[PDB]
């Protein structure tokens, strides 16, 4: 994976340049915006839990999906369903600290969209409880990181479209 | 010309396309 | 409505069991257990060897219990009877994904495994390749010394799950090991 | 079924079935017509054995329809009673079928995790599924009754 | 997989049904039939090895197959050959033992015709080698049994051509 | 058993028997009154069921007993006799049972490798066992014969 | 392993012997007690974990046992304790079943007096969990199975000290 | 091409074109860049996609390559994997214009009369560019995929 | 042959070949025209030895060609002798290979499989071999005699 | 894998065939240059690490494969580079000793094409670390060697293009 | 050995030795007394190798023997002569042996380890073996010369 700083690092490696001007300007950029990564992190992990709960009341339960015919029928598919929902909220969690998106591609859409064509996961359902968890996060997290923890829930589902 | 295709008399590990020409057929001596 | 058979089947946690040995335990237990080694391992779909390569006091050591299954298993990975039918023939880097399924009952995790087992069949051979398997993290903790290996159909690691449907149980064996007399083909009836 | 089971024994040994085995399917099919009548009974009174469930539940364990309960409320009860409703149905299909397989991948597994999610209280659920068990039976011959009831402990085993 | 007893549930369930009477008439109709399918499943089982060399000699064998140039010519491919048709009654005994042919399609027929197409594998002079078992099994197992015996070797050779 | 053979697969899942793997239990424990009658049956009869046995066999197969025939002479046929009598016996075992179990690993694992040192012919103490089946199924009621001839094909089955 | 029935076979067996008429009153007990064995079976299974929590507040709980210092201190080690009483609790059931104690000696017995003693794990205080849960036991299993279960669990319990 | 078919539309109105045909032409500049990576990896694996073609063919049509068959032979059968060849190269020249245009006039108009000519049976060599789709798109993206699919779809359509 | 299997020890273990592995090689080669004249003095007296051989075994074993023999009959007897034409042909495949690679892909693996469905006595198959190795013998000097009588018993070692 | 002499035997096998004038001219053709394909392969592996550093130095390094950018850039590639070099150069000295390519294609080309292009490594760039390989070995084997070393260089290179 | 190798490869496979294995262990012990022969001429001139060996390094790389060098001084360069002196002995070894068991478990598993302790360059150590062949070549008839020339290029092959 790559972080904000690592992706700069490894663009002058590859010209074998000592870090200059607009280099400096970048890793500013991040570090600059650091703290207020810290802070939404740890707001999410401890409310992790209720986010989940609230992105699949708005998003998934009460419908055809958790019926007999529907993908979150029994407790075995409920169950994995939440599962994957913790995935995604636990690693957009990890891009939103690191500045990139390039673990969301490497840990998690690589070949995603496949397997879940393969066991006929509805993948626009599933777009809906990744965006109704980012419509959580940016509540709880506040006018500080709203912005950059949403860009990595919307990496996630236009990923997967 | 067709000397590219030609070198696909080599088949696969073991794939040749139908019946090894002249193939001996002792039952009729036996 | 979808029916349980429509997500993840259900048929594939009833199929795969986990049989350990119990020491002071019974013959029949002790071969049914042990003829599952053999089905995963080398593939033998039909789970028994006609009296082949089988394990001439190989049996006598894993039951015993003077080896443990995860010995027995490690033996059976170098030996010339899977050299021959898994390695005979095949370039370097689909026998590297087919000892990992058999032994971790899957396929190559990402583009940097590629690599680990790709020069460690370079340089060390194949008796190292087995063995770097059969002691990794991931070998332990799901089957540990006991627990003879099944195939797994793994959620986490991202593609895995549907790559690991994929290469076993949706795609079977081709390509005979033997390179002795080619099959001819122009041959598919049986007319008398 | 009992076949579901008793095949794929068969197969993971990669074999024919056993004496054994062939007559156990042989004793099972016999008590068919029977099984198929214990599952009438049951259904019939459907949603009479599942209120009158639903009160002895309550009893035994209030707090669930209270301020602080998972179940209070108009219609955090209807769901209660739904999903006893739920797996009274589960419990004739296992009866009909001589196992649990259909029982097992539709109602518990999985069944720790949701509930566990939805902070329903699980082990008061238990003696709820228990309580179907009262009832139901008082609706059944001796030997139907006893029939009836090992289906009913074993959601009571697996549940918990 | 699935059997009778078991499809009638999973196809319930999908709808969210109980058992009503319509169900109940089918498992009947299995139970019913129960007892004959295991005496035949040991006719077969005890008589396995007879059947596949009697099948053998009426449809394989004395024939270019087993000459030079043929797919069951050296001991190695005669080997594979008899090996699979013990597959195809081994398998085919226990469809007809469930009385479902759903494990003839998750374990024997998925991939086959193409895998056979890849070795070369001669399909017609396969299915000839099924319909001779089954000509052998119907003889073996009596009145009682030979039809739902049949079906499933049926089954087996309507699924590769 | 049906015992042992239920639970051993019981253990395997770490899971508690179930519904469908006591059916099968109750069913042998009935059967097994009716299965200890017919092994005691069977076992009054013995010596004429191996006597009338050994008759049959030398009739459809006088080959064994001539020159090159690995039962040929008197005392190489009272070993083969012999072996019908302990045959018969592991059938005895195996129908009291209910599971065939315990003869397996007396008489049939390892035979192969035993009758090939001593040069018998295998499939000619398969049909030994028919001949068996045909003189023991001739003293027992229809329902019994039917229960006990399965036990025989199975030896039959397992000498291949 | 080996129950009531296949321990008769066996000592039969190794002396080639017909099962004679003594041998024969042996077998008709166990089919006697069949119908007890399993309806008792049945309701230890659905209330094991009632009555787990009652085996254990009587015997090894309120104590130094779970204080710091003792062997059940820590959410890992108390997991483990009960973890261990589910297996006793299961496999005295198998044994009581079967009517044959080998399964306890076979599974459960051998080397774990040394494993305890190696791992520090309280033998005596372990006996006490075990003659608990025979204790709850014999009160919910009625008259007619009281002795029979009782017998399993000390097997478990002098098998340890 | 596209630009080719909507031109000739134009000046067959002879009047200059209009929005729309204009629209297609801007899709298919973006498309050809894509398009044109499509035709040069498919040129990449040439030799490959033929050769697996050609065994893919000979399976499921034994008969071309037998006594009486229009590709019996080594150099009969050199032949057709030369014209298998032919057909793949038509189809990266219909990708990268991205209307088929070119291939039409290079080897679908006059092919039956130059194949019924030969006595090639025009149906199996349909099944040999299925066979190349087979090959050629299993090393290709999904997107990518399915855009090659059309032209080999195509070409299998015209010889018909 | 002495190639193939130094070779695939070669890469097996990752490396280049020994000096041993060098020197069989050279050995081998060296011997090329000794061994190539060992088999077609073999194969040009193909008929002869294996009618001597089948005159060998049919006076050791009157049976196999008797009422209940595997060999008994006319045409029965002309697929044996065919199966003894197919193994000395195999035979001088070995010969001039220097190893068994060949022989034993072709008619050893599964041998046991093949012959017992068809239900052929093995040994006497064994048999047939020494016969064959007894003719062949009588037609080549003293050293090149024992080079192929090596590979005559390995065959006879391999149906065992 | 097969060599000559195997070449000839499936060959003849495959008709049944014993082998014949034809064929006995054809393993002569290969016992007789059999010494001179010993000695060169004692050359080539005794000189395996400097054909590799001559071949690098006049075909690969001192360039932009070697700079940032570059796929052998990295002491991670460049080590995967010359590591591969290695396996060329051993396995075209087993297909000369065999005097068949047969094994170049099993252990060697198969699937290595798109490998590379999925890798990105650049083939063209591999084709003259093939071929300087070959003129290294044409040189240190002599007379006697080189057209018989050098085919099986051609065939590995014109096996990637 | 020859014969450990054999044998080693054979109880591994569960089985006797091939032909192949059989006929090189005779071909082995046909050259003992030769092989003998050139272990005894080398052994018998071993201290005028180790040094000739000793000049024709130190004049090739005269820095090894220079401030920086790993074997500069007099007793840096008595110990380099040692480790000439143990590899001819190595090397008399595996002549006897016909092949390199011994060589291989005595002095190069290990030796890249031990020697980048000590900080010795390898690849001067592989330019002394050479500089051993030439000395121990001049003393040897061609044959001799060229069978002892195999286990010296190993070694140099080892160090790599
Ligand atoms: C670490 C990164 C990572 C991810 C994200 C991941 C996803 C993933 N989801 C899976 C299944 C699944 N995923 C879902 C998801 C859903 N069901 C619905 O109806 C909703 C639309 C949606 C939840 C919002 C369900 C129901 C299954 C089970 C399918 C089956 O029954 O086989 C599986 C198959 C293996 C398994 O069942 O665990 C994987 C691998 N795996 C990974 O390694
Ligand atoms: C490779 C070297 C090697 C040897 C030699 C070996 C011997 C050996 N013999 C064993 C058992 C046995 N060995 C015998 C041997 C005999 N029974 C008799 O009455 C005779 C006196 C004797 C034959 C002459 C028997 C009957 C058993 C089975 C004991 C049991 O039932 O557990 C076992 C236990 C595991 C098993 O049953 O296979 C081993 C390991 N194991 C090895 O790895
Ligand atoms: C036994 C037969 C066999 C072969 C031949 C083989 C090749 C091979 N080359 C690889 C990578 C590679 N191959 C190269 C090769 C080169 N880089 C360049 O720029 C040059 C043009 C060229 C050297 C002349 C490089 C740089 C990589 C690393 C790619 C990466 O970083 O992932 C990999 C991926 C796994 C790994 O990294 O080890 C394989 C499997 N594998 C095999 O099993
Ligand atoms: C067949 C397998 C299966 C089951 C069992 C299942 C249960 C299930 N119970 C639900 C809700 C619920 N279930 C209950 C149940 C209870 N409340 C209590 O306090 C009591 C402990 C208990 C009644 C005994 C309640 C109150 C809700 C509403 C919770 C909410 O909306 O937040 C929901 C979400 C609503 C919906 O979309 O249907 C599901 C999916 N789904 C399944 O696929
Ligand atoms: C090259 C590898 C190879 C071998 C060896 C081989 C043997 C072979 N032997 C056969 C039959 C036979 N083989 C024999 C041979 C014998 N009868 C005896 O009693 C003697 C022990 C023995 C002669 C020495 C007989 C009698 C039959 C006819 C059996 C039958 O038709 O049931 C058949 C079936 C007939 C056919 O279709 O050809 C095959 C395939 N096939 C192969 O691909
Ligand atoms: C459990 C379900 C299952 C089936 C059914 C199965 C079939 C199967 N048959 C195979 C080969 C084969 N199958 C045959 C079959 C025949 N030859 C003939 O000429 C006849 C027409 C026919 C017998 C009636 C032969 C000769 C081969 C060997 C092809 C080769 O040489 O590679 C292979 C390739 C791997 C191997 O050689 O074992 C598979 C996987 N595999 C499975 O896992
Ligand atoms: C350091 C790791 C560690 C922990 C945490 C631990 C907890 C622990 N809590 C216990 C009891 C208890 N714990 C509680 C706690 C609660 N009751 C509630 O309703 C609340 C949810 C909660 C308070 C926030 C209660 C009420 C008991 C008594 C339960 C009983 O006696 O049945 C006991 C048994 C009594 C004893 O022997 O000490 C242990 C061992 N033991 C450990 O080794
Ligand atoms: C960023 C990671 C990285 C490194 C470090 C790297 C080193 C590197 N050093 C090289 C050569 C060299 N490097 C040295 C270095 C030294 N000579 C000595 O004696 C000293 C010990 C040492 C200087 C401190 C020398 C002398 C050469 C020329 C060797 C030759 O041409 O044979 C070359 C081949 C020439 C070229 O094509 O560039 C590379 C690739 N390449 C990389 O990608």
């Amino acid at each position: 994976m790559q972080d904000a700083i690592t992706a700069v690092i490894n663009n002058y490696d590859v010209q074998g340049k000592y870090l200059d001007g607009a280099a400096l300007d970048k890793l500013k950029a991040y570090f600059t915006t650091g703290a207020v990564r810290v802070r939404a992190a740890a707001v999410i992990s401890s409310n992790a839990t209720t986010i989940i709960k609230e992105a699949a009341a708005k998003a998934l339960i009460y419908s055809d999906l958790t019926r007999p015919g529907g993908n979150m029928y029994t407790t075995r598919r409920y169950a994995a369903c939440i599962r994957d929902m913790d995935y995604f909220l636990r690693y957009a969690t990890y891009a939103m600290l690191a500045g990139d998106p390039s673990i969301l591609d490497e840990r998690v859409l690589n070949g995603l969209k496949e397997t879940y064509n393969s066991l006929g996961v509805p993948i626009a359902a599933t777009v809906g409880g990744i965006q109704a968890m980012k419509e959580v996060v940016g509540g709880l997290v506040g006018p500080d990181a709203a912005k950059e923890a949403s860009i990595y829930f919307d990496y996630l589902s236009s990923g997967l479209s | 010309p067709t000397a590219g295709l030609e070198p696909f008399v080599r088949m696969s590990r073991m794939i040749r396309s139908g019946v090894p020409e002249d193939r001996e057929e002792p039952d009729e001596l036996w | 409505g979808q029916s349980v058979e429509v997500g993840v089947g259900t048929l594939r946690r009833q199929l795969e069991h986990i049989y350990r040995i119990a020491p002071d335990a019974t013959r029949s237990e002790k071969d049914v257990a042990i003829n599952a080694i053999y089905r995963q391992v080398l593939d033998v779909f039909a789970g028994i060897p006609p009296s082949y390569l089988r394990l001439s006091e190989a049996e006598s050591k894993l039951k015993n219990n003077e080896i443990s299954v995860r010995e027995f298993v490690r033996r059976l990975g170098r030996s010339e009877n899977y050299r021959k039918r898994f390695f005979e023939p095949y370039s370097s880097p689909k026998v590297v994904e087919l000892l990992t399924k058999h032994f971790l009952g899957r396929a190559p995790i990402s583009q940097q495994e590629i690599s680990t087992y790709v020069q460690i069949l370079g340089t060390k051979g194949l008796a190292a390749a087995v063995d770097a398997i059969v002691e990794s993290p991931e070998y332990l903790t799901i089957f540990n010394e006991d627990i003879v290996p099944y195939r797994r159909y793994p959620t986490l690691p991202a593609g895995n799950y549907r790559a690991s449907v994929r290469v076993n149980d949706e795609e079977l064996i081709s390509q005979s090991w033997s390179s002795l007399s080619p099959t001819y083909t122009g041959y598919q009836y049986v007319t008398r | 079924s009992v076949l579901t089971k008793a095949i794929v024994n068969a197969d993971a040994e990669a074999r024919y079935l056993s004496p054994g085995e062939l007559d156990r399917i042989k004793s099972f099919v016999a008590s068919g017509e029977r099984r198929l009548r214990i599952a009438q009974t049951l259904t019939e009174a459907r949603e009479r054995i599942v209120k009158q469930a639903g009160d002895q539940l309550f009893q035994i364990r209030p707090d669930v329809v209270s301020p602080g309960g998972n179940a209070y409320g108009e219609k955090m009860t209807a769901l209660c009673l739904r999903d006893l409703d739920y797996y009274l149905r589960l419990v004739t299909y296992g009866i009909v079928a001589g196992d649990v397989t259909p029982i097992e991948e539709i109602g518990i597994i999985g069944v720790k995790e949701m509930y566990n999610s939805l902070q329903t209280p699980i082990p008061a659920v238990a003696e709820g599924v228990r309580a179907m068990k009262n009832v139901a039976t008082s609706l059944l011959s001796g030997d139907d009754a006893a029939e009836a009831g090992f289906y009913f402990d074993y959601l009571v085993g697996a549940m918990q």
